[PDB]
């Protein structure tokens, strides 16, 4: 599929099981997410971005379907106002920039 | 504005 | 072009007559350029992602090119951790994502 940028390219993820909203993120190293319960051993980190940095927990080796198209990989969780796939997982996807 | 992460 | 996602996506713009290096961003709804001037009036705003706000100087109406593709539009201008083109011009270069 095509994604035009209009509007904010937010589409649908599992993870966890779970149906959630995300933005497919090419300035995004990381993948972060705000899903605060999951189980599973995490790891501190700390990432950044306009405004400075934040503390996030690292879950590694995570199953992310992204719009139907199977991911796994690093998430990352903290206090996020929208959910951000990232570089991580949109190369897993195939995901290309054209213009 | 939102704007993303390193 | 076509530009894969396992390396960040850094490009070379120019802007004010002066060449930049700066990253194609998805997850922007602006383009944010470090500080510097650019020609004519400027007014301040707020902006935020993943650490909180920050100020910045809002331009409008700047030509930007953009791997050799035109936009004319909002520029940000403030403290930035990376030059970052966002939607606002993304759209005026037909860019899109794909997988």
């Amino acid at each position: 599929p095509q994604i035009t940028l209009w509007k904010r390219p937010l589409v649908t993820i599992r993870i966890g099981g779970n149906l959630k909203e995300a933005l497919l993120d090419t300035g995004a190293d990381d993948t972060v997410i705000e899903e605060l319960n999951l189980p599973g051993k995490w790891k501190p980190k700390l990432i950044g971005g306009i405004g400075g940095f934040i503390k996030v927990r690292q879950y590694d080796q995570i199953p992310v379907e992204i719009a139907g198209h199977k991911a796994i990989g690093t998430v990352l969780v903290g206090p996020t106002p929208v959910n951000i796939i990232g570089r991580n997982l949109l190369t897993q996807i195939g995901a290309t920039l054209n213009f | 504005s939102l704007n993303x992460i390193x």
